[PDB]
RNA sequence: ACGGAGGGGUACACCAGACGUGGAGUCUGCGGCUCAAUCUGACCAACGCGCGCACCUCACCAGGCCCGCGCGGUGGUGCAUGGCCGCUCCCAGCCCGUGGCGCGAGCCGUGCUCCAUUGCGACAACGAGCGAGACCCCGGCCGCGGGCCGCGGGACGGCCCGCAGCGGGAGGACGGCGGGGCGAUAGCAGGUCUGUGAUGCCCUCCGCCCUGGGCCGCACGCGCGCUACACUGGCGGGGCCAGCCGGCGCCCGCGAGGACGCGAGCCCCCGCCGUGGCCGGGACCGCGGGCUGGAACGCCCCCGCGCACCAGGAAUGUCUUGUAGGCGCCCGCCCCCACCGCG
């Protein structure tokens, strides 16, 4: 009861998926490549 | 460029036999004549319009 | 009152002429001593009290920007004239790019290499 | 005296609103960008994605309502 | 740095969008604009319950206006319309030519329906019907041609289908190919 | 059945005949944002809630969004002794 | 002016013209694998720093200005070779020296 | 489809050259070995690939809470599937309506030239579409406007010569505009259920968390790279120039690194060492001092210790202008840390 959730550690994943794995935090993203095709399209980031 | 595509020719086509009158041997004049939705279109298909006058000629 | 312009590769030279200096340290003083021919040259193949401001890129850049000023910041000088028309020509008659600035600029990396055009090494086995 | 900043991503937009504001009355443009492996897994040739964003600032010192367009006062 | 809220409120509409595709399904959903919310739906004589008790509800759901046009021509938009071929599946060469058939009444001038999924016997292939012109190639794609996918919670295994729909002829710009002269 | 205060808590972030409307961020502060109880406290009774059917639910980016119904309302007419 | 004679004569020439005990066991920076040979070296530093802030008659120039103005290359390391600072007591020290506003210093 | 069949084309594939790789140490991945575990994928088109492993990330190991001190599952199945990706191929190809030929599988439509099924011109075929091109982005020179940013002009095989177009000259900022983005039809039992509230079917109730460890272990064969093997060099003091955009003053402290506050390297110049594994080369190791962090096994700095290496077999790769190569800087994962990748 008393040693549920004690370590500290940083608390980063995708805002959208959930991965643990390879996240953006580049402006302050928060979210993962995979992720960041399929909805960057209207965030904004576009091709030229 | 060297090879101007059947776009550009058809149109030099009908726009030579329209204007033959207005048009001279020169680039600069067959320009206005021509003045089609970009510039550099603009640009090819004048190209061309400016060889049928001489070419018409003789 | 002359304004005039010269470029390197980044490099920009600008110069008021008026009826001599860069970055405040005279001509035959300008660091690359060797070079400093290369800048003189057109002072001497063809005065004024010019001034110059230069930056950008590195030092034989610095060089091919000043000259080219100070020939543009001469030819400049008589207008509508056989002078005005004749000087070009010795100065083309020694170099073209002593009017014209220089085009060139670095083509950009693409992926999968150090350049922009060596690859990386192909191994199949 | 009174600030205005006015941004907007599309250069469409940013200028209309610059346009219809006069109509009334160095922060240069700088770009977001991020590049990335196309695949999902790590196979195949290495291609990359390379995504950009460049937003727009105007400024005005003084002494149309545009969805996407943002502005403060400070 | 006047770009944190700017950059955030682009990921806020990037979550209003993502959020209405999960639930205003019922209603025809296309896409939202952020500004005071306007949003480009199918219908809104739903949307906007009877009393608008619904439509309160979820601008108070958007803080833990809302204001709403409609989709004039509603086959020329590749979104309701691939809603509609999740909701008929029914044989698929029908489902799939009436989505095209309704498209090129509504004025498209080109469209077409791609199938993929265990159609028969514990395999998938990929179906295509077509009908009209399309291109797919430079700039133009970004603007005239509409692409959208879904996939579908089949009984047996997931189903992908794609609506693409190709309109040369809004009011707005003129594709730098057709030179009208006359 | 854990405690009083924290099942009408939960409840209280809901307006009855008014349309404010409920969402759950699923950390797993450690503290509601709405009130202070306890995301858990939260989280084991939205389960029982969602089973019920006093109030729906989607579901998007780690976010729970929930929705009440009519008979959800009728339920809490009780549970609230409101009229 | 001072700008009408060349830098290379007018360090000498003037550590010629003019003094810490930390000079001795001390290398110029974590680049340079030796300290300087020609002990005459703390003479020729104080000339140059001098020489480099009358050219900086306006702005104030610094003291860690004045090491990333003296720096050069570390290796020896097997790896790519990258560009360290120079120490910051000698310059400090120099500048203080020298010196008989919002920041920095200045000449005159 | 293929042919050690003929004919016609074409590309840094070869020519002419340049810079390399394979030989040494070292970083990183793969195998094989070892292990309580050393989690796992992929064999031109796997192998600096699945965006930086003390903890978490972790799927794996030794233990322990919840419900020492239906539900979830990073369990399986990519040969059950969706989407995304790679590759055939950045190849020049694909295909419809009416008519013609044929019992039918089908065929027709589908020489001269260009980077090109780009076009000229001919034809039992006539007439359309996609792919190509056009288009978007950047960067050169010139104008109006604002205060460099943002709106336009300019370049077209146009001029003059010689024989749809191959050549030679001229002017111009640029000469046949340059670097990129996108990308047809048809598919491959490549890759990916371990990125997801994509997911069918099986199996587990292998769920969540707490501490300690492993993934980094090592005779060994591979691949991608980093620093070298010196005098076209190394060392000591001085001079001074970038761009993708970017904080630094007071001090202490040899240094690294602390406490308090406010808005570039090459190269050049001058000297030294003197062909000697030398002052080339800087691995391996022995003390100290620091930073991160709940925690060093992570990283910096100071003294000392000075390995192998004398230009590398049989083989093998890449490249035509601001290009090769040399020099350095910056961003990503990131508590700390680049030999990597994007620039
Ligand atoms: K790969
Ligand atoms: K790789
Ligand atoms: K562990
Ligand atoms: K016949
Ligand atoms: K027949
Ligand atoms: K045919
Ligand atoms: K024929
Ligand atoms: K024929
Ligand atoms: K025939
Ligand atoms: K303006
Ligand atoms: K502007
Ligand atoms: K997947
Ligand atoms: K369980």
């Amino acid at each position: 009861e008393t040693e549920f959730c004690t370590h500290i550690a940083h608390k980063r994943e995708c805002r959208i998926c959930g991965n643990y794995n390879s996240v953006y935090r580049k402006y302050g993203l928060f979210i993962c490549r995979r992720c960041f095709k399929e909805n960057a399209g209207k965030i904004g980031f576009v091709k030229l | 460029g060297k090879v101007r595509t059947k776009t550009i020719k058809r149109a030099a086509r009908k726009i030579v036999e329209n204007n033959y009158e207005s048009l001279k041997p020169k680039d600069f004049q067959n320009n206005k004549a021509i003045c089609i939705p970009s510039k550099r279109l603009r640009n090819k298909v004048a190209g061309y319009v400016t060889t049928l006058m001489n070419r018409v000629v003789k | 009152t002359v304004h005039t312009l010269g470029k390197k590769k980044n490099s920009v030279a600008v110069a008021f002429v008026k009826a001599i200096l860069v970055n405040n340290v005279p001509l035959a003083l300008v660091r690359p001593e060797i070079l400093r021919t290369k800048v003189s040259e057109p002072i001497m193949i063809l005065g004024l009290d010019m001034n110059i401001k230069v930056a950008g890129g590195g030092h034989v850049s610095q060089i091919y920007a000043v000259r080219q000023a100070i020939s543009r910041g001469v030819l400049a000088s008589v207008k509508d004239e056989a002078a005005r028309s004749e000087l070009r020509a010795k100065l083309v008659s020694y170099d073209r790019q002593l009017v014209v600035s220089d085009p060139r600029r670095c083509e950009a990396k693409k992926f999968g290499g150090r350049g922009a055009r060596a690859r990386r090494q192909k191994s199949y086995r | 005296k009174y600030t205005i900043i006015v941004v907007g991503k599309d250069l469409k937009l940013v200028e209309r609103y610059v346009k219809s504001i006069v109509k009334e009355g160095r922060a240069p443009v700088r770009r977001l960008t991020i590049t990335t492996r196309k695949s999902p897994c790590g196979e195949g040739t290495n291609t990359w994605h390379r995504f950009e964003l460049r937003m727009y600032k105007r400024t005005f010192w003084v002494t149309v309502v545009i969805p996407g367009i943002q502005v403060t006062v400070e | 740095v006047y770009y944190s809220k700017y950059l955030n409120d682009c990921i806020m509409e990037a979550e209003l969008h993502e959020f209405f595709s999960r639930e205003l399904v019922d209603a025809g959903y296309a896409s939202c604009s952020l500004c005071c919310v306007i949003i480009q739906c199918a219908e809104p004589e739903v949307v906007m319950g009877d009393n608008h008790y619904r439509l309160h509800k979820i601008e108070y759901l958007l803080a833990g206006n809302i204001w709403v046009d409609k989709i004039i021509k509603r086959g020329l938009s590749a979104e309701i319309m691939v809603d509609n071929l999740r909701a008929k599946l029914m044989p698929i060469r029908r489902a799939a030519y009436s989505i095209i058939r309704t498209a090129m009444r509504a004025g498209a001038a080109g469209c077409e329906v791609i199938v993929a999924g265990k159609l028969r016997a514990q395999r998938a292939r990929a179906n295509k019907f077509k009908e009209g012109c399309l291109i797919s190639t430079g700039h133009p794609k970004r603007i005239f041609l509409a692409e959208a996918t879904r996939h579908i919670k089949m009984r047996q295994g997931v189903i992908g289908v794609k609506v693409r729909i190709y309109n040369p002829n809004i009011r707005g710009a003129v594709m730098p190919d057709k030179i009208e002269i006359g | 059945m854990v405690h009083i205060p924290k099942a009408v808590y939960k409840a209280v972030y809901a307006h009855l005949y008014e349309n404010a409307s409920l969402a759950l961020k699923e950390y797993w502060d450690e503290n509601g944002k709405l009130c202070n109880p306890t995301y858990l406290h939260v989280n084991c009774i939205m389960q029982s809630l969602e089973s019920r059917g006093v109030v729906k639910d989607t579901f998007a980016w780690r976010h729970h969004y929930y929705l009440l119904t009519e008979k959800g309302e009728q339920f809490i007419r009780k549970e609230l002794d409101l009229t | 002016s001072v700008t009408r004679v060349p830098a290379d004569v007018f360090i000498n020439s003037f550590a010629a013209h003019l003094c810490p005990a930390f000079t001795d066991y001390v290398k110029t920076g974590v680049s340079r694998q030796y300290a300087p040979r020609d002990a005459d070296w703390f003479y020729i530093k104080a000339a140059s720093v001098i020489r480099h802030f009358y050219i900086s008659g306006s702005h104030s120039i610094g003291v860690a200005g004045l090491a990333r103005k003296y720096s050069s290359l570390q290796k020896g390391k097997t790896t790519p070779h990258h560009t360290k600072r120079a120490s910051c007591k000698v310059i400090r020290s120099i500048v203080s020296q020298f010196l008989g506003g919002e920041r920095g210093r200045h000449i005159s």
